[PDB]
RNA sequence: GUGCGGGCCGCGGUACCAAAUCGAGGCAAACUCUGAAUACUAGAUAUGACCUCCAAAUAACAGGGGUCAAGGUC
RNA sequence: CAGGUAGACAGUUUCUAUGGGGCGUAGGCCUCCCAAAAGGUAACGGAGGCGUGCAAAGGUUUCCUCGGGCCGGACGGAGAUUGGCCCUCGAGUGCAAAGGCAGAAGGGAGCUUGACUGCAAGACCCACCCGUCGAGCAGGGACGAAAGUCGGCCUUAGUGAUCCGACGGUGCCGAGUGGAAGGGCCGUCGCUCAACGGAUAAAAGUUACUCUAGGGAUAACAGGCUGAUCUUCCCCAAGAG
RNA sequence: UUCUGGUGUCCUAGGCGUAGAGGAACCACACCAAUCCAUCCCGAACUUGGUGGUUAAACUCUACUGCGGUGACGAUACUGUAGGGGAGGUCCUGCGGAAAAAUAGCUCGACGCCAGGA
């Protein structure tokens, strides 16, 4: 579970996905990527298991990279609580991510076990995503 | 109670003056610190009745 | 490390910000060289020198003579010719800047000489 | 059911009303307030004052400027302003002056009918 | 009673417990390992000590320990004048076993289990685990009157209590799970 | 990538250990080298409608007179 | 007559907010955010602080610049003290934060008490009561050669209305008159009245033996909304087999 | 009208760095002395009074775009307003306004007053 070892503030608020990310849109890093095509939220747990399901597929040589890191908390009062009292405590951490933002990449393999390893982990991934060239 | 508040009369001044001026006596009040300050406070301030600045000290 | 010149600038500029030229009381400045005096009179409302004098004008150079620098005497020279050519311009008042050098020394006798007589400051 | 439990804060204090009184080419009395600030984000510059808590106050009657106190600061000045009075051929100088006549024409049928 | 008041509360009432359930935990593993239902034994000879040329030492060092059945043991005395001694010593002992000499070795043979012996036996490791649940229990009989304490002395508050006291149940109702699970492997280990 | 100190095998050598910096690349209500649109404040400009008609009684929208409606402060 | 002394007896009090009430937490003031580029703006929303301190850390005059990194040098080492170089505001400003301040509002030195008296045009703020800035005039003064500056502190929390009382002063009144008692006036002091616009100088609990007036504005049962949770399926397939 | 020095205002803040020029005058440094004055020690600085050696350092002038500073048009994001999709997250259209960033490009200041010199 990716997470910062320290936060200037433990809580922030939710957040409003807009817009379509034209800066983290470019593959500087690997050959072949995948980019998302819609707003949602990506813990650690997802990109935990988007890694070692593109990790464990691409046993020969497949060198990966994450080009993205939560860095965001996200609260959950204790289980049934009337509402009030404060704000709920963090339980784990998120991503925001829009259309546009990269995924992953990958380098050290050819095209078709790119598009069968970066299947899989789309699959583990809550939204619809691209295989992109490059 | 390190801090106190002190109060300064003047010397100078007379009670039941018979003038055709004013008749009184000058009295201010600031703080002053016992420790930093174990001494008496005397300062040259303003006094109306003496129509002069003259030497204000701790009645107490 | 900073030199005399520079830290000479310094203490004009400090003083520069209270003292002010006006119609009223112009800004009388000094300025003191390695060899010479020099003196100006200036409005800073309008930026323009009323008055001046200097150790290079000739009522003055033929007067005096010094080997080395300007001594006091010289100074005292100075503020007598600036306030005969100040009260024939119709001034009197002024606000005296110092140019950054300490008051002690040439510069209390020109201000004397010149305070002396006709000027108020 | 289960419970709840309090919080460490709830603590705020109310707007103190700072900011921008009048702004550049508006009238400003003598002893009137352009600024009420903490710090010098604004400076005092020509014909202008400067209070014990950086509050900035007019001396004379005239028009607000600001002006740029070197190159990342700014400041604030007042000039005084023309005497230039309005035409009577004005929209609002013809529309001013209809209010008047109409009131007081108004005014003299009302005793004057009977 | 501040959340970081009932935090550092929880915090150290229920570290005193899973440190105190580890240890039950543990201990109780013990107990079944001393029950030897005649499974295999490199273990059991490991305690028993003999004397070479005034020394007590352990058989261990002595001689090898090679289990080539379930049922039996073999023992390769490197010396013959310390074959006997391993002898003696196996008998004071008292472990309920025979052994047999062929001259160069010592042969055990762990009996069969018995109907007789299953139940007696049986009886045993129910016992055990019974002074495991109550090791828990008396667990579970200790946090909670601390949170008491803690009520009763005006540090927390009532509804504090009820919602600790809940959540602590479950932690335990955790380990309860641990000792039917080591006594359901068990159970199936008598037959 | 460079690898400060050292751990590693070591009188000083080397793959592996991270205190800074470089290049590439991101994020932020309580970060900003920059920075809108609206809003706010003040000022300036401008024929609201109808009737009767100066003239012609076309046009132009052209004057005068009259009527009505409409905004705020204390 | 006075002192002490049994809820034996009497008359009464025992706050409110609150995603029901209670147990808890909180109650006033200051700073940042939420606050949507004027101002203002709520929540049991997120972060922290105040109930002071200084006789100089005030006023005035005047001279200076910190901090970091590298190098050199006995004890001395990463780091005391000292010299120099480089970047330049990254320090510091009694304390929380924001804003501001670099020949400075920061850091020293000399003299000093304006940490005044009597005022005050005109403004900001704004239910009310409060609160804030302030040119300028007289008086008598400090610093400075002078021009000029000073009506406490770089700014914003460090605080409490009224009634009553107390100390000092006073050319006012003085229950027939003269005095006096007493009172007024001016200057100031006295409440963690913190439940902080303070119901009294003075006040806690219990009721399942109970009662009245009201409320679906407000809980428990059920219905309904929601679907965290629960139940039942589907997608990917690392592996077991 | 120019050169030197002094002194300002405006300003896109006009500086760093590199390469040249300047000593007649002007500016500056260097050298010597010390009780008007000064050093929490020191004539370095500050102050008097002297010798004139030097443009070495500073400062002034001339050039540049290597850092630095400055900075678009256009397009896009965003947005007012009238509407329309999607379970939602959020998206699209018409009218009007319109960046930041980057790049091109600009930038080694502009204008006054006094004295002296030509
Ligand atoms: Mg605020
Ligand atoms: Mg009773
Ligand atoms: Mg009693
Ligand atoms: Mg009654
Ligand atoms: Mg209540
Ligand atoms: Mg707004
Ligand atoms: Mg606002
Ligand atoms: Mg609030
Ligand atoms: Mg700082
Ligand atoms: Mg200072
Ligand atoms: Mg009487
Ligand atoms: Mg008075
Ligand atoms: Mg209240
Ligand atoms: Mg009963
Ligand atoms: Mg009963
Ligand atoms: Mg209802
Ligand atoms: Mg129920
Ligand atoms: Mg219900
Ligand atoms: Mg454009
Ligand atoms: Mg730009
Ligand atoms: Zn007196």
């Amino acid at each position: 579970m990716l997470s910062p070892k320290r936060t200037r503030f433990r809580k922030q608020h939710r957040g409003r996905m807009k817009g379509i990310s034209y800066r983290g849109n470019r593959i500087c890093f690997g050959r072949y990527a995948l980019q998302a095509l819609e707003p949602a939220w990506i813990t650690s747990r997802q990109i935990e298991a988007g890694r070692r399901a593109m990790t464990r597929n691409a046993r020969r040589g497949g060198k990966i990279w994450v080009r993205i890191f939560p860095d965001k908390p996200v609260t959950v009062r204790p289980a049934e609580t009337r509402m009030g009292s404060g704000k709920g405590s963090p339980e784990y951490w998120v991503a925001v991510v829009k259309p546009g933002r990269i995924l992953y990449e990958i380098s050290g393999v050819a095209e078709n076990i790119a598009r069968r390893a970066v299947a899989i982990a789309a699959s583990k991934m809550p939204i619809r995503t691209q295989f992109i060239i490059s | 109670d390190v801090r106190v508040k002190v109060i300064l009369e003047c010397t100078g001044c007379v009670r039941k003056s018979v003038n055709k001026g004013s008749r009184g006596v000058s009295r201010y009040i600031t703080q002053k610190n016992r420790h930093n300050t174990p001494s008496r406070l005397e300062l040259r301030k303003f006094c109306p009745y003496c129509y002069k600045h003259t030497i204000h000290g701790e009645i107490k | 490390a900073h030199t005399r010149r520079e830290d000479r600038t310094a203490r004009h500029v400090r003083i520069r910000k209270k003292v002010e030229g006006t119609p009223e009381r112009p800004r009388l400045c000094v300025f003191r060289s390695n060899k010479h005096l020099y003196v100006q009179v200036i409005d800073d409302t309008k930026m323009h020198t009323l008055a001046a004098a200097s150790t290079m004008q000739k009522a003055i150079s033929e007067n005096i003579d010094y080997s080395a620098g300007p001594t006091v005497e010289v100074a005292q020279k100075i503020g007598e010719m600036i306030a005969k050519s100040c009260l024939e311009k119709g001034i009197t008042k002024v606000a005296f800047d110092r140019g950054g050098y300490p008051y002690h020394g040439r510069v209390k006798a020109l201000a004397d000489a010149a305070r002396e007589h006709g000027l108020v400051f | 059911k289960k419970g709840a439990g309090s919080t460490k804060n709830g603590r705020d204090s109310k707007g103190q009303r700072l900011g921008v009184k009048i702004y550049g080419d508006q009238v400003a009395k003598p002893g009137a307030i352009i600024i009420r600030q903490r710090g010098t984000k604004f400076h005092p510059g020509k014909n202008v004052g400067i209070g014990k808590d950086h509050t900035i106050f007019a001396l004379i009657d005239g028009l607000v400027k600001f002006e740029k106190y070197g190159p990342d600061k700014k400041k604030v000045s007042v000039y005084p302003r023309e005497i230039q009075p309005e035409n009577p051929n004005s929209y609002r100088a013809r529309k001013r002056e209809n209010f008047r006549l109409q009131r007081e024409k108004k005014k003299a049928r009302r005793e004057g009918y009977s | 009673a501040t959340m970081e008041e009932v935090e550092a509360e929880k915090s150290l009432i229920e570290t005193n417990t899973k440190q105190r359930m580890e240890k039950t935990i543990e201990t109780i593993r013990s107990n079944f390992n001393s029950v030897r239902t005649n499974r295999a034994s490199p273990t059991m000879l490991d305690r028993i000590e003999v004397e070479y040329y005034g020394t007590p030492v352990s058989l261990k060092s002595i001689a090898q320990i090679s289990t080539p059945d379930a049922s039996s043991l073999l023992i390769s005395p490197y010396d013959k004048s310390s074959l006997k001694a391993i002898e003696k010593a196996i008998v004071t002992s008292q472990l309920g076993v025979s052994p047999n000499n062929d001259g160069e070795v010592i042969r055990l043979s762990l009996p069969p289990l018995t109907s007789d012996r299953r139940k007696e036996l049986a009886k045993v490791v129910s016992k055990l685990a019974e002074e495991g649940k109550v090791a828990v229990r008396n667990i579970r009989r200790d946090a909670l009157k601390s949170y008491e304490k803690l009520e009763k002395e005006k540090k927390l508050s009532e509804d504090n209590v009820k919602d600790l006291s809940a959540d602590l149940q479950k932690l335990t109702d955790e380990y309860m799970k641990k000792v039917e699970s080591i006594y359901k492997q068990k159970e199936q280990e008598l037959m």
